[PDB]
C-alpha cells in the first residue's frame, strides 16, 4: 500500500464488461485501483530507461583559440590567402585595414585582411538519441492488502515490480495470494522519442525536443567524429573585432555553459549516469483484473478484540488509514469493519483495503477507509470488546467536486488527449470525447507551439474580448471558450 | 545566443519539475519591470503612439503592452 | 541477507584503518550502508551513511573530516576510512544497512532501519 | 540532535513486565516515528528489536511492545525470560538526517 | 539571466566598434526569423488576431508585426 | 589610472556542504544550523509526508 | 497532552557589538564581516560626506 502519503494518488473506480480498465500512469503520480469483487491495487510507474542510447551530435560549449596568423594585401590586389584558411580546424575571417606608405603598399586605400585562428573545444554537450524500441518502463504493482512489512520475507513488501518494453508490452504480474494481474500497456505513445534527444552536459542531462537541439546556435561534430577537427558554425563561439579599421583579431567567446543552462528552462531534467533514467514519462496501460481475486474471502469474522496500535491518520486525499491488533482466537479471520452514524443504524463510509483480514494474530493490519463528510464513527470488531472510534471530515462534497473537477482539467492539460484513457472502460462517450481531443489538441500544438505561458495569457484574454464583443451567439461563445481554455492553459503551463 | 532560445514552449511538458521552472516564470516580466523602470522615457512615447495610432481603447492598450514588451526585448 | 566484514585490526595511534563490510544475499546497489560503531563498554555511535547506488553519503559531524566510506559496486563491498586514528576510536565497527528509495536517492530512511548489521570489526590502538 | 537518554540499568524479576524509557527532544524522538530498539548481547551485533515506535521484525517475539509519549519512547518486555537479559539501544532518525543511539540500558532478570 | 539584458542601447556609443556590433546587428531578427519558420501555427493565428483587431491596414500590420516579434522573445 | 573596485559580480560559483532538515506537516519550519551563515544559500519547501 | 512548540518569539531584546563601516561617495556599499552573521542586524544607509 505505497500509493498513500504520496499527494498525486488517484483513485480508478470500477472495471468494464471485460473487467479491465485503462489507466494512464506517471512518475510523480499514483494510481490506486478499485473494483467490486477485486481487490485494491496500486500502480506507480517507478523507473524509465532509455537503452543503448547513440549520438547524433556534440555541441561545443566552451572553445579555444590558439594559433593565430594573419595575411595582409595591399589596395586593389583582391583579398589575401592563407594556407589555414581551407583547413577547417582553423576559423578565418576577411575584413580591410587602411594601407598607405606608412603600411608599407605605396596605394592609399583599403587593404584586404585575412585572421586565422586554430578551433579547439574544451567542453561539450552531447545529445543522444534513443530508438523507441530501446525504452523499458518499471512499474510497481502492490496489492493494497493492509499486511505489515516482513523481514524474513526475499521481498520485504508484496509490491511485484513488471517491466513494461514496447516488444514485450504485455505483462502479467503474479501477486502472491491474489491470484494475478496482466497489464496490455502501450510504451510506443507514452512520450515520442523519435523527437527527442537525450542532452546530456557536464555531470546534467535534460530531455529536450530534437528541432530544438538541431537548431541550437553552437559549433557541433555530427557525433562520430572521434577527432574532433571538424567543428561545423564555429562562428558562433567566437567573435572577430575590426576596431579602427588598422588590425583585426579574434578570441574566443566565453564559456556557454550558463547561457545553455539558461536555454535549458522548461526542459525536464533527466539522470543520464548509469544508465539513462527518465523520472518524468508517463505510460498507458489496460490493466485486466479478470484473474485477480480477493485474498481471504473464505473466512469467518473474527471473535476476539481489537486494540489500535497506531492512531488513526487522516492522508491527503481525504481518507482514513488505522492500524489495528487481533487479540481473538480465530487465525486467520475478516476483521469487522464499518463506518457508520453515531447510533450505527446507518453505512457512511466505504473501505479502500477492501476484505481486512488478520493472517497473523501477533501481526497488526492496517486498514484505509473513506468516511463521509463531517462526523462519522469507525467500528472495529464485533460487540464483546468492539472499539468505536469517532472521526470528523472537514471538507463538504461541493468542495470534492471541485476538487475531481480541477483535477480532471489538470489531467486534461498534461495528458492531453491522453487523459480520456486515465479511466475509461470503453463506451462510446469516451470514444467521442478522445476523438474531439486529439483534433483539438492537434489544432491547439499547431496554434501554440513555442509560445511562453504569458504569450498564452494575453493570445487568452484577447480571444475572450473578441468572443465578448461578437454580434454573433455562436462564434461569440466558441471564442469566449477558446479564450477560458487557453487561459487556463497557460496558467497551469511550464511546471 | 543560446540562452535566447529557452526551450520553454516546445510541448514535451509532463507533471514534473521541469528545469528552472520556479525562478524562470515571471523572470521575464521582471526584467521588462526593472527595464521600464530605468528607461520611463521610452514608456511615454509607446502610450503616446498606441493612443494615436488605434482607435478603439482596447487597441491601444493592446500596441502600448506589445510595443512595451518587444523594446526591452529587442537586444 | 548477510553483512561480512574485515578481520580485526591493531593500529597505532595517529595512523589510518581502513574496515570494510561485504553485502551478499540482496541487491547491493538498492541499498545505503551504514556505519556504527560502539567503544568497548560505551553505546553505538553512527558515523555515516553511503548510497551505494550512486556513492552519495553522509558523515557524522563528529567524523566529518577523519571518516571517509566508499563503495565497490562490482565487488559488492563498503568501505569505512577512519585516518588520524586516537585513543579514543578503539571500538568495534558495525555495518548496517538501510534500503533506498525507488529512486536511489536515499534522503528518507525505512522505518526498519539498521535491520541487518554485520558481526562488527574490532580496531584497537 | 545528540545522545539520547536511558537508565544505566533496568532489573526485572522472571516473568515480570520491565519497561526502559528512551528520551530525546522535538527532533530526535518526539518529532519522528524513526524510533527503533535494539538488543545486544556480548561480544555480539545488535538486533533490532522494535521500529517504527511500536513495530517489531519477522522474527522478533511478540513480548516486545513500544510506546511513544511526548519526546520520550518507551520499550516494554512482559515474559522477561533469560534470554532478555542484554543491552538495550535506542535509536532515531533525527531531524537533520542523522542517527542518534541512546546510551543502552542493561536488564539483569533475574 | 545576464544574456538576457544587454548593453546596446546606453548610448555610450563612439565611432569605435562595440563588442559585438557586427555579429548581433541581426542576430534578433535572424531569431524571430528561424522561429516564425519553426512555428508557423502561431503566425497564422497571429495574423488572423491582427487582422481582426485592427480597423486599418495600417493597425493590423503593426499589430501582427509586434504579436510576432514578441512570440520569441517573449519566451 | 588608479580606479577603484566597484563592485565584484559571481561568474562561475560552485555548491558544497548541501544539507537537509525536515519537520512533520503541521509543526512550522525546520531549522539548519548553516542557515545562520549568510554564505549558505538555503531555501525553504514543502514535501509530502 | 505533550503539546510541540510550533514558533518562538522574541518579546525582550538586546544589541551587542555595534559596528559600523563607511564608503566614500559614488565608491558603492561599506562591507561588514558581522554582515554575514544572520544573528547580527544591519542596515545600510548614507550619510553626508
Ligand atoms: C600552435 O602553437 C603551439 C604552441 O606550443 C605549437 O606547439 C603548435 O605546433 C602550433 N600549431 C600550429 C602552428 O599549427
Ligand atoms: C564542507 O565540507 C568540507 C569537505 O569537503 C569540509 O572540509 C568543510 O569543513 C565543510 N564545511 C562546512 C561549513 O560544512
Ligand atoms: C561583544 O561585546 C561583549 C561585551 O558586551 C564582549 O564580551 C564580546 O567579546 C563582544 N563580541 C562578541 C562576539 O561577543
Amino acid at each position: 500500500m505505497r500509493c498513500i502519503g504520496i499527494s498525486n494518488r488517484d483513485f480508478v473506480e470500477g472495471v468494464s464488461g471485460g473487467s479491465w480498465v485503462d489507466i494512464v500512469l506517471e512518475h510523480g503520480s499514483c494510481v490506486t485501483t478499485m473494483a467490486k469483487n477485486k481487490p485494491t491495487l496500486d500502480f506507480e510507474l517507478i523507473k524509465t530507461e532509455a537503452k543503448h542510447p547513440a549520438t547524433l551530435r556534440k555541441y561545443c560549449i566552451e572553445a579555444k583559440l590558439t594559433n593565430t596568423t594573419t595575411a595582409s594585401r595591399c589596395p586593389t590586389q583582391g583579398e589575401p590567402s592563407l594556407n589555414e584558411e581551407q583547413d577547417k580546424r582553423f576559423v578565418c575571417k576577411h575584413s580591410m585595414v587602411d594601407r598607405g606608405w606608412g603600411n608599407g603598399c605605396g596605394l592609399f586605400g583599403k587593404g584586404g585582411i585575412v585572421t586565422c585562428a586554430m578551433f579547439t573545444c574544451k567542453k561539450n554537450m552531447e545529445g543522444k538519441i534513443v530508438q523507441p524500441e530501446n525504452l523499458e518502463y518499471t512499474i510497481v504493482i502492490t496489492p493494497h492488502s493492509g499486511e505489515e512489512n516482513a523481514v524474513g520475507q526475499d521481498t520485504g513488501k508484496h509490491g511485484k515490480e513488471i517491466k513494461v518494453t514496447p516488444q514485450s508490452s504485455i505483462t502479467e504480474a503474479e501477486l502472491t495470494g491474489y491470484g494475478t494481474v496482466t497489464m496490455e500497456c502501450s510504451p510506443r505513445t507514452g512520450l515520442d522519442f523519435n523527437e527527442m534527444v537525450l542532452l546530456q552536459m557536464e555531470n546534467k542531462a535534460w530531455l529536450v525536443h530534437r528541432q530544438w537541439f538541431l537548431d541550437l546556435p553552437l559549433p557541433w561534430l555530427p557525433g562520430a567524429d572521434t577527432q574532433g577537427s571538424n567543428w561545423i558554425q564555429k562562428e558562433t563561439l567566437v567573435t572577430f573585432k575590426n576596431p579602427h579599421a588598422k588590425k583585426q583579431d579574434v578570441v574566443v567567446l566565453g564559456s556557454q555553459e550558463g547561457a545553455m543552462h539558461t536555454a535549458l528552462t522548461g526542459a525536464t531534467e533527466i539522470q543520464m549516469s548509469s544508465g539513462n533514467l527518465l523520472f518524468t514519462g508517463h505510460l498507458k496501460c489496460r490493466l485486466r483484473m479478470d484473474k485477480l481475486q480477493l485474498k481471504g474471502m473464505s473466512y469467518s469474522m473474527c471473535t476476539g478484540k481489537f486494540k489500535v496500535v497506531k492512531e488513526i491518520a487522516e492522508t491527503q486525499h481525504g481518507t482514513i488509514v488505522i492500524r489495528v491488533q487481533y487479540e481473538g482466537d480465530g487465525s486467520p479471520c475478516k476483521i469487522p469493519f464499518e463506518i457508520m452514524d453515531l447510533e450505527k443504524r446507518h453505512v457512511l463510509g466505504r473501505l479502500i483495503t477492501v476484505n481486512p483480514i488478520v493472517t497473523e494474530k501477533d501481526s497488526p493490519v492496517n486498514i484505509e477507509a473513506e468516511p463521509p463528510f463531517g462526523d462519522s464513527y469507525i467500528i472495529i470488531g464485533v460487540e464483546p470488546g468492539q472499539l468505536k472510534l469517532s472521526w470528523f471530515k472537514k471538507g463538504s462534497s461541493i468542495g470534492q467536486m471541485f476538487e475531481t473537477t480541477m483535477r480532471g482539467a489538470k489531467r486534461m492539460a498534461i495528458l492531453g488527449d491522453t487523459a480520456w484513457d486515465f479511466g475509461s472502460l470503453g463506451g462510446v462517450f469516451t470514444s467521442i470525447g478522445k476523438a474531439l481531443h486529439q483534433v483539438f489538441g492537434a489544432i491547439y500544438g499547431a496554434a501554440f507551439s513555442g509560445v511562453s505561458w504569458t504569450m498564452k495569457i494575453l493570445i487568452g484574454v484577447v480571444i475572450t474580448w473578441i468572443g465578448m464583443n461578437s454580434r454573433s451567439t455562436s462564434l461569440s461563445v466558441s471564442l469566449v471558450l477558446v479564450g477560458v481554455v487557453t487561459l487556463y492553459l497557460g496558467v497551469m503551463v511550464q511546471a | 545566443s543560446v540562452a535566447l532560445v529557452p526551450h520553454v514552449g516546445m510541448g514535451l511538458e509532463t507533471r514534473t519539475e521541469t528545469w528552472m521552472s520556479s525562478e524562470g516564470a515571471w523572470k521575464h516580466a521582471q526584467r521588462i519591470e526593472t527595464w521600464v523602470l530605468r528607461h520611463p522615457g521610452f514608456t511615454i512615447m509607446a502610450a503616446i503612439l498606441a493612443y494615436t495610432i488605434g482607435t478603439t481603447y482596447f487597441q491601444r492598450v493592446l500596441i502600448f503592452i506589445l510595443l512595451t514588451a518587444v523594446a526591452p526585448s529587442m537586444t | 541477507v548477510q553483512l561480512v566484514e574485515s578481520g580485526a585490526e591493531v593500529k597505532k595511534p595517529g595512523a589510518s584503518v581502513k574496515v570494510s563490510c561485504k553485502a551478499s544475499g540482496y541487491t547491493f546497489t538498492s541499498y545505503a550502508m551504514h556505519w556504527v560503531r560502539q567503544a568497548p563498554g560505551q553505546r553505538l555511535e553512527w558515523m555515516g551513511w553511503i548510497n551505494a547506488g550512486n556513492g552519495n553519503t553522509k558523515y557524522s559531524q563528529k567524523f566529518q573530516d577523519r571518516v571517509t566510506i566508499t563503495r565497490d559496486t562490482s565487488a559488492s563491498t563498503a568501505y569505512m576510512e577512519l585516518s588520524s586514528l586516537r585513543s579514543e576510536d578503539t571500538a568495534i565497527y558495525y555495518c548496517a544497512r538501510d534500503k533506498v528509495d525507488d529512486y536511489g536517492d536515499y534522503w528518507f530512511p525505512t522505518l526498519w532501519y539498521f535491520d541487518y548489521w554485520g558481526q562488527g570489526t574490532l580496531v584497537t590502538v | 540532535q545528540s545522545a539520547l537518554t536511558q537508565p544505566a540499568s533496568v532489573s526485572g524479576s522472571p516473568g515480570q513486565s520491565i519497561t526502559i524509557s528512551c528520551t530525546g527532544t522535538s527532533s530526535d524522538v518526539g518529532g519522528f516515528n524513526y524510533v527503533s530498539w535494539f538488543q545486544q548481547h556480548p561480544g555480539k551485533a545488535p538486533k533490532l528489536m522494535l521500529y517504527d515506535v511500536t513495530s517489531r521484525p519477522s522474527g522478533v517475539s511478540s513480548r516486545f511492545s513500544g510506546s511513544k509519549s511526548g519526546n520520550t519512547a518507551s520499550l516494554t518486555i512482559s515474559g522477561l525470560q533469560a534470554e532478555d537479559e542484554a543491552d538495550y539501544y535506542c535509536s532515531s532518525h533525527t531531524s537533520r538526517g542523522t542517527w542518534v543511539f541512546g546510551g543502552g540500558t542493561k536488564l539483569t532478570v533475574l
